[PDB]
């Protein structure tokens, strides 16, 4: 097995990485960073997409007033959330092909240190 | 038998010499005036389409347009001042109306490219001066594509910055943001770009008027590309054959291919028997110059 470079994506105002989460079903890829940075980078995982360098779509979402902490993905749906330092959780849901949110929640108690879906993508925890 | 239609459209200001940007395919032209510094965008006939003042955010002091670049396929001009800030004008497409097809005279295009320029917006990249180090932004150049922007200030730094098109509720916006900070040597006189293949990659080319063209590409690092032993006046570049020509004060020119690592080496090297040296690209493969004289 072997590995090599072959890309490279810089962030807007070089906002440091935080949390990365990428989709199986179609590919959008997600990045989160500091400031609440989020993006929605969509990238074609066909051989043809990785010789022609295939980045259909970049879309920057927003909703965090603080660095983007983690992100979780749902193929089955294609489904997306994202968390928040401040103690909120977004869920996005894809309308038309571009992102928008669909629930907002903050519990006001702790920091939330993980989330998943089981393999039908059917209960976060 | 031909004549020249001559148009002269005065404005208040003092012309530039260098500082007229024309698109390749779109009949749109540009061009700056400074006292009172401004920017005149007119059509290919020569009839003033619209005017554009101080960037927005000015606290009454006007600002002098020093560098001005068009998009390749948008209708969209990108405007470097003297104060390190930097301004997007867009006008509404007029596709975006989805009218019909009775656009069949010159005259009617003319208008609704006039109405559309009537309500152009020009918008302001947040932090340029920053990016700039608070200085006048020398240069800019689009990518192939045109999703890759460059810029260069006085104050010898070169900022990499993205295009971000955004659809809205009734027209398309663009978001410029900054990418890098990359230090020059001197300040960057003329920015070129380099193609992967003949017909999105970052493949640039920053001559600074010294004895420095510095290459630069996704690494984020100002690599040289070319070095002579003298200070070089300007080059020249064919982007299908990747051909580089490099001419220096002394009247020496020198011909190089460019590698995929954006590297030289020499095939033609030749001499020629106040004006300053200007070389154009009269063919594929051939060039045409005048030093001044009357040949």
């Amino acid at each position: 097995m072997f590995v090599y470079l072959s890309k490279r994506i810089a962030m807007p105002n070089g906002v440091k990485v935080t949390s990365i989460a990428w989709n199986d079903g179609q590919g959008w890829l997600a990045c989160g960073g500091e400031k609440g940075l989020l993006k929605v980078l969509k990238v074609d995982g066909g051989p043809q997409g990785q010789r022609s360098g295939g980045l259909s779509s970049s879309q920057t979402l927003e909703g965090h007033d603080t660095t983007v902490d983690l992100v979780t993905w749902n193929q089955q749906y294609c489904k997306l959330t994202s968390s928040d330092v401040s103690g909120r959780i977004i869920v996005w849901v894809l309308h038309k092909g571009m992102w928008f949110e669909e629930m907002v929640n903050n519990r006001n108690s702790s920091r939330v240190v993980d989330f998943a879906w089981n393999p039908s993508g059917t209960k976060i925890c | 038998m031909s004549l020249f239609v001559v148009n002269a459209p005065g404005h208040e200001g003092q012309l530039k010499e260098q500082l007229i940007v024309a698109h390749k395919r779109r009949p749109l032209l540009a061009t700056a005036w400074v006292n009172p510094p401004s920017v005149l965008i007119t059509n290919s006939e020569g009839e003033v389409l619209t005017q554009v003042a101080d960037p927005p955010g000015s606290t009454g002091r006007t600002h002098q347009p020093t560098a001005l670049t068009w998009h390749p396929n948008e209708e969209l001009l990108v405007i470097g001042w003297s104060n390190g800030e930097m301004s997007l004008w867009s006008m509404p497409s007029v596709s975006s109306l989805a009218l019909g097809e009775d656009y069949t005279t010159a005259a009617a295009r003319s208008a609704v490219q006039l109405i559309a320029a009537k309500a152009a917006t020009q918008s302001s990249a947040e932090g340029a001066t920053r990016e700039h180090a608070s200085g006048a932004v020398v240069a800019s150049e689009w990518s192939t594509r045109g999703l890759y922007l460059v810029s260069a200030s006085q104050q010898r730094h070169v900022v990499m910055w993205m295009l971000e098109k955004i659809p809205a509720e009734t027209s398309v916006t663009f978001k410029l943001k900054p990418l890098w900070s990359v230090q020059s040597r001197e300040p960057v006189a003329r920015i070129i770009h380099v193609p992967s293949k003949a017909s999105d990659d970052i493949s640039f080319l920053l001559a600074d008027g010294g004895t420095s063209v510095t290459a630069i590409n996704e690494d984020q690092q100002l690599f040289p590309c070319v070095t002579q032993q003298e200070q070089i006046a300007s080059v020249l570049y064919d982007a299908a054959t990747r051909t580089l020509v490099t001419l220096t004060t002394t009247s020496m020119i020198e011909v190089y291919a460019v590698g995929e690592d954006i590297k030289g080496t020499s095939t033609l090297r030749r001499k020629l028997s106040r004006i300053a040296m200007s070389m154009v690209w009269a063919s594929p493969g051939v060039v045409a110059f005048g030093s001044g004289d009357d040949r």
